[PDB]
């Protein structure tokens, strides 16, 4: 079965453990708790062709909470910069994130994920959003709070990893 | 010891670890980071032990915190002492060293370069000592590093971008701090110093500096020459990424000298993807990049244009075939150059044409346009766009491209989404992330195209006419024109209807572009020939496309479309013929099909026949006085049409004849208008239905839920049964139809809002609009009241107390009537397909006829609503009759009888409808010699309702989410969503509301220079000078600012900004009451609260304001302020602040107050 | 939701652009 190292980089407070969490158990969370260090949360989707397992390392937004930064990127097969729509800070911060994630691991798959869509006011527009096109990263609008598209990018994902572009999530 | 930090890494790597472990491993880590010999320790493990690559980047990732944290705190021994540690582990680089360690060893360089480099350069004839602490032999090692081995090589291109980066493309701190000598210091590295001494004047301390005299673009250029012709990939590749960075910022002469334009382009002409990226960004950059010399830019876009035959071949070289699977090395690659190619028609009136590098360029563009992805398509549509707009290329182009751009414009004219097997979605579901995403842009794509063909057919009138004459005889020639001919209804998602729509778009946009050509060519002695020419052909064409008898309703309507298009132009010459063709289209009997039954090729009859009384309208307000001189016939064959005509189109042609009488100066005004009106607006005053409408089972009973009641009866149906699972009968389709007949014909509010407001878009003068507002005074004034009773019965309808009075069996019925069904991107995993597949499952169930009644309701809310907006522009006769402010105030709110409920079951977007139609248009609606008697009699009310209708939505909100913590599903997190985003769009049109009933003053503390306009000026003099409605207004701005929005919170203080000046009138009532309750509100729930982050600094200079005024004229104020703080010292806190006239010195005081409130 | 009106001001359907004022 496949194994593939996934880090989940972005700013504070952006939603990264509330969307592992709704991956993992299935229920929103409410709170919100800096994630100190690093978590490593096993995670598996079942596909049509075969089995498929990440490592989604959930890593530190705030400086002063981060642990080894850049260090735990080191042998990384996979990325996902999540910056929030509710929020100009945290996309103004995804070049920061893309250039010190590009620097570890090199040609890895990124996906570049809005979070919190669900909110009618959202300070960073879709047209603002233009790092993806500059880069050839994917953007895919998710909501860990509505589960809108919480799985597309492990699909896009699983499709640049395995190399099969037909494979699809059939559970 | 190592060894435990070997395994602390070995434990924070492996997979099997589990969190709690991996968690003191990086706390042990943490511990051992903060230690004092950390970049000694870091330097000994990143050189005693190469073999682990981790190791010895924790290692530099020490050294790396010990340069960036501590820095400040190192004397200039250990600075001096961790730049060798860092030139000795950059200097050790071998070929096993990770591509990540060779980065990180380059930021640790670059790091070090931007702390050291350049000190000693501020200083006059600095000594050897200086000139060491400020590394003055930087460039002197990095050519040694150039040296050393191949990995070396790599290692200084990575530590030169890095460092070029850093410096001009990124806007880092450091650097930013001593930008004025690490820049000029990097163009003397790169740059000759003969080049360098032209544009810059320093002395030899500078050229110490520089060790290469020759600079390093002599060094990169050769040396990516050389790999490309051995053909060396992966070095290529890294000399890109190098001299991508450093092409923007240097001086142009080393540009040119070098040949770096030369160079690229052969990068370009490799098969390598990566290369021709890079190639492609850099040629990007040497064109967008600012040039002191004008001659460079010059020789840059002329070796660019000249080489036209070789973007080309790229081009062609970097095309796929789709249809299997889309390439991704290359795909991006081809979206680059189409971008970069776009870019290029500026520099075009510059290229002095000698071997038709014009006309390849602009083959090559079009080349493009032709890609069968749309994003690839897109990107040059601009570029047309402009190129026609301007005349600077209007010649040059005309020459080359005009036909065969039109011709593809107007092929690729057609609707993509719907096009089965089309091979642009193959590139769709990689550029566009979902089906709506794909289908707007699409949208924006034909569009786009549309105005190609506008602005083509504006500049080439005569090839253009031509053109679309032949394309127009061959199409309908054709047999799919046959079939479209011959047919009277089509499938309106198939081929054979799409193409004819796309013709007809072609035809529309041909004669837009014959309406700018109007005002396109030039006021010359030739305009009027050719205007008239212009004319006849349009004519012509005019007279062609009526012949054809076409009969496809959705086709016959873009037809009509059309037709006002032409008689923009055209005026009288074809106004009788459109205005003939309209009407008898509008009456075809369509003998195939019955138009009672709803059917799907029934709607599309009554769109025509909508478009064409609505297009009627249009022309009468376009045309009157012309159809002035045929009134009497219009008049009669109306009146003969009027019985075979619904209501609706009646009601239309009724509007139309209104038109023409008003407009067009004809005789006796007042006895047409009377003819035509009174007969639709006696409804109104029924006596039946005025003595009922007061009765709520007298509204059910007209609504129908007694004849539902029954029905449900008689197919044995029960409350406990479900409805959504109940099969529909036809009986209840026909029950529906008699039951909205008899609705729309019971209470014209159609009827009144079109007679309305065409009526007052016929003024033109202030005589005329005078006589025509007495004229509707007889007729509103006496049925306001009933319009206002509806909207109270409507109100009523949602409330469930009202419900227990009718029978049992349709107890649930209103209440599924009640409920919609609003759906958002993004606040549900669900698209748009599968909530259409769920409202067109509900159409054959018994379901769909609650929902169809609860249509209903909401739309005769949304009709009256309208209606009394329509009155509201009536004029003077809605606000000077005493009545009209209580009347509609309290029927828009149900004040229930014990508890204080704000209409009880009208839910948020009801409330946001009701006050977006009513209340704004109401309030700027009144003049302003009327605002002292309606003003006074409404604001004081209207406060209050938005107050308590506020604050019992945002209560209700806040307890249903505290009492219910987990979700029961996913769909009560949907529910939650929308009903939050509904309340907060509710919020934000209450505090429009009071914006514009007061006006905001502006972000900055200290500026108020906005200027309120007349009707806010005016206001301010009613509300700030009449107790009724000022107190009611603070509760409002009290109660907004406290609510948990940033937008309306931030605004509402902006508000208060400009009330502060006013609001504190030395007025006792006032004041008391802004004492406990406004401190109350901003300390402890603004300013104590994280949630106002933004709103908390504007509030804190308005609550600064107000305590400098309050303290100094009410001791109460700082006693009451001492109670809430539990201490402190007011009277020291004020004194302070009078004190100090900066406000940022203010600022710091309070935030202590602030804080020590909240620790207390 | 509601039916759209034609205005006198705007009742002509062109979208040509504004700015346009001359060659
Ligand atoms: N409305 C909405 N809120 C969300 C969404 N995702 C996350 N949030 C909110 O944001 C919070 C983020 O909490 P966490 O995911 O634990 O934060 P984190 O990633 O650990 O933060 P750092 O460690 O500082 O990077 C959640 O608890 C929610 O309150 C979403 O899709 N929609
Ligand atoms: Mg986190």
């Amino acid at each position: 079965v496949p194994t593939f190292k996934l880090v989940l980089v972005g700013d504070g407070g952006t939603g990264k453990t509330t969307f592992v969490k709704r991956h993992l158990t299935g229920e929103f969370e409410k709170k919100y708790i800096a994630t100190i260090g690093v978590e490593v949360h096993p995670l598996s989707f079942y596909t049509n062709f075969g089995e498929i397992k990440f490592d989604v390392w959930d890593t530190a937004g705030l400086e002063k909470f981060g642990g080894l930064r850049d260090g735990y990127y080191i042998n990384a097969q996979c990325a996902i910069i999540m910056f929030d729509v509710t929020s100009r800070i945290t996309y103004k911060n995804v070049p920061n994130w893309h250039r010190d994630l590009v620097r570890v691991c090199e040609n890895i798959p990124i996906v570049l994920c809005g979070n919190k869509v669900d909110v009618k006011e959202r300070k960073v527009k879709a047209k603002t959003i233009t790092f993806h096109r500059k880069k050839n990263l994917q953007y895919y609008d998710i909501s860990a709070k509505s589960n809108y598209n919480f799985e597309k990018p492990f699909l896009w994902l699983a499709r640049k990893l395995a190399g099969n572009p037909q494979l699809e999530f059939v559970e | 010891g190592a060894s435990q930090i070997v395994s602390a890494l070995d434990v924070i790597y492996s997979p099997k670890s589990n969190n709690s472990q991996r968690q003191e491993a990086q706390k042990f880590l943490d511990e051992v980071k903060l230690c004092s010999e950390s970049p000694f320790w870091g330097y000994e493990i990143a050189l005693q032990n190469p073999t682990n690559s981790i190791l010895k980047y924790f290692g530099l990732g020490l050294l790396d915190h010990a340069v960036k944290k501590n820095w400040n705190d190192y004397d200039e021994g250990k600075r001096v002492a961790l730049r060798k540690w860092v030139m000795e582990l950059n200097f050790g680089v071998q070929d096993y060293d990770t591509r990540y360690i060779k980065e990180k060893l380059a930021t640790l360089w670059v790091e070090v370069a931007k702390r050291t480099w350049g000190e000693a350069l501020k200083q006059t004839n600095p000594t050897e000592e200086q000139l060491l602490t400020s590394w003055v032999d930087m460039d002197n090692n990095l050519f040694e590093l150039w040296n050393i081995n191949q990995s070396s090589r790599e290692l200084a291109l990575i530590i030169f971008r890095i460092l070029f980066e850093d410096v001009f493309l990124l806007d880092d701190l450091i650097v930013l701090k001593r930008m004025t000598v690490i820049q000029p210091l990097c163009v003397m590295i790169v740059c000759p110093i003969e080049v360098f001494a032209i544009k810059y004047k320093f002395s030899d301390k500078w050229t110490k500096f520089k060790a290469n005299e020759e600079g390093w673009f002599s060094v990169w250029i050769p040396e990516l020459n050389n790999a490309l012709q051995q053909n060396n990939s992966e070095y290529i590749i890294r000399l890109l990424e190098t001299l991508k960075t450093c092409l923007n910022w240097p001086l142009t002469e080393v540009i040119v000298r070098n040949d770096v334009l030369s160079s690229l382009l052969t990068c370009l002409s490799s098969n390598i993807p990566r290369a021709q990226s890079m190639a492609l960004d850099s040629i990007h950059i040497l064109l967008t990049r600012p040039y002191s010399n004008e001659s460079h830019y010059q020789m840059t876009i002329d070796r660019v244009f000249d080489n036209m035959d070789l973007l080309d071949s790229v081009y062609e070289s970097l095309l796929f075939d789709p249809t299997d699977d889309i390439d991704e090395t290359k795909y991006p690659i081809i979206k680059k150059f189409v971008d970069m190619i776009s870019c290029l028609y500026v520099c075009v009136p510059k290229i002095k044409e000698t071997n038709g590098q014009i006309q390849k360029y602009f083959k090559l563009v079009l080349k493009t346009t032709y890609n069968p992805s749309l994003i690839v398509s897109g990107l040059t549509l601009d570029l047309w766009c402009t190129c026609l707009r301007n005349d600077e290329y209007l010649p040059k182009l005309e020459k080359y491209v005009i036909p065969d751009l039109l011709q593809f414009a107007a092929d690729a004219l057609v609707y993509y989404e719907q096009i089965d097997g089309h091979i642009s979605k193959k590139f769709a579901e990689i550029d566009f992330q979902s089906k709506s995403e794909f289908q707007t842009f699409c949208s924006t794509y034909r569009k786009r195209i549309r105005d190609i063909i506008r602005l083509i057919s504006c500049v080439e009138l005569d090839l253009t006419y031509d053109w679309l004459n032949n394309r127009l005889n061959n199409y309908f020639s054709s047999p799919f024109g046959q079939q479209v001919l011959s047919s009277t209804f089509l499938d309106h998602k198939l081929e054979p209807y799409l193409g004819a729509l796309s013709q007809y778009m072609i035809v529309e946009c041909f004669i837009n572009g014959c309406i700018r050509w109007k005002i396109w060519y030039p006021t010359g002695d030739d305009y009027d020939e050719k205007l008239d020419s212009i004319l006849q052909k349009l004519e012509i064409l005019s007279n062609q496309l009526i012949a054809l008898n076409l009969r496809e309703p959705l086709l016959l309507k873009k037809q009509i479309q059309n037709f006002a298009l032409f008689l923009t132009m055209l005026k009288d010459n074809v106004l009788f013929t459109l205005l003939e063709k309209i009407i008898t289209s509008a009456t075809m009997d369509y003998p195939e099909i019955n138009l009672e039954e709803r059917g799907a090729e029934s709607d599309a009859v009554r769109d025509l026949r909508y478009a064409c009384g609505i297009e009627l309208n249009r022309m009468a307000l376009l045309m009157p006085e012309s159809l002035k001189k045929i009134y009497p016939d219009l008049e009669s064959v109306i009146a003969r049409i009027m019985p075979n005509l619904s209501y609706h189109e009646k009601i239309s042609f009724k509007s139309f004849l209104l038109i023409i009488v008003l407009k067009s100066s004809l005789d006796m005004k007042e006895e047409r208008f009377a003819a035509i009106v009174d007969p639709e607006l006696l409804a109104w005053s029924d006596k039946t239905t005025v003595v009922g409408l007061s009765d709520l089972h007298w509204f059910m009973e007209r609504l129908g839920i007694v004849q539902i009641a029954e029905y449900f009866q008689r197919r044995d149906i029960d409350e406990n049964s479900d409805l959504l699972s109940i099969p529909i009968d036809d009986e209840g389709k026909e029950l529906k139809s008699e039951l909205t007949k008899r609705w729309q014909s019971l209470f014209p509010v159609r009827a009144t809002r079109m007679f309305i407001h065409y009526s007052m878009q016929s003024i033109k003068t202030d005589e005329e609009f005078k006589m025509l507002q007495d004229l509707w005074r007889p007729r509103i004034v006496p049925i306001l009241p009933y319009i206002t009773r509806l909207l109270y019965q409507l109100q009523s309808y949602h409330d469930p107390d009202n419900w227990k009075g009718l029978p049992t069996v349709v107890q649930s019925f209103v209440k599924y009537s009640t409920i919609e069904r609003f759906w958002e991107a993004g606040a549900s995993n669900k698209s748009k397909d599968e909530f259409i597949d769920e409202h067109m499952k509900a159409m054959q169930t018994l379901r769909d006829f609650a929902d169809s009644v609860g249509h209903i309701i909401r739309y005769t809310r949304e009709y009256t609503l309208l209606v009394l907006s329509a009155i509201s522009s009536l004029g003077s006769v809605f606000y000077l009759l005493d009545e009209s402010p209580d009347l509609l105030l309290n029927s828009i709110a149900i004040f229930k009888p014990g508890s204080n409920e704000i209409s009880p079951g009208v839910s948020t977007h009801g409330w946001k409808h009701i006050m977006n139609i009513a209340i704004r248009p109401i309030l700027k609606g009144c003049p302003k010699d009327c605002l002292g008697k309606f003003m006074p009699a409404f604001l004081p009310k209207l406060f209050e309702i938005l107050d308590l209708l506020l604050c019992q939505k945002w209560s209700s909100h806040m307890n249903d989410m505290d009492m219910n913590p987990v979700p029961t599903d996913d769909d009560q997190m949907t529910e939650e969503i929308l009903e939050e985003n509904l309340l907060r769009q509710l919020t934000t049109v209450v505090v429009r509301i009071v914006i514009d009933c007061v006006g905001q003053g502006n972000a900055n503390p200290n500026s108020a220079k906005s200027r309120l306009n007349n009707h806010q000026m005016e206001m301010r003099k009613i509300i700030f000078n009449d107790l009724n409605t000022l107190a009611p207004f603070l509760k409002l701005l009290n109660h907004l600012i406290s609510f948990k929005d940033t937008k309306c919170s931030f605004n509402s203080i902006l508000v208060m900004k400009c009330c502060l000046t006013s609001v504190l009138n030395q007025n006792n009532t006032v004041d008391e009451y802004f004492t406990f309750e406004v401190m109350k509100n901003l300390l402890l729930n603004v300013l104590c609260n994280s949630a106002f982050k933004d709103s908390f600094h504007e509030a804190l200079y308005a609550f600064t304001v107000i305590f400098l005024t309050l303290c100094k004229e009410y001791p109460s104020a700082r006693a009451f302020l001492f109670e809430i703080s539990n201490g402190y010292n007011i009277d020291e806190l004020y004194r302070n602040l009078r004190s100090v006239d900066e406000y940022k010195t203010q600022r710091a005081l309070m935030i202590d107050f602030i804080d020590w409130v909240k620790s207390t | 939701l509601y039916s759209p009106l034609i205005h006198t001001q705007s009742a002509v359907p062109v979208t040509i652009s504004p700015n346009l004022v001359a060659t």
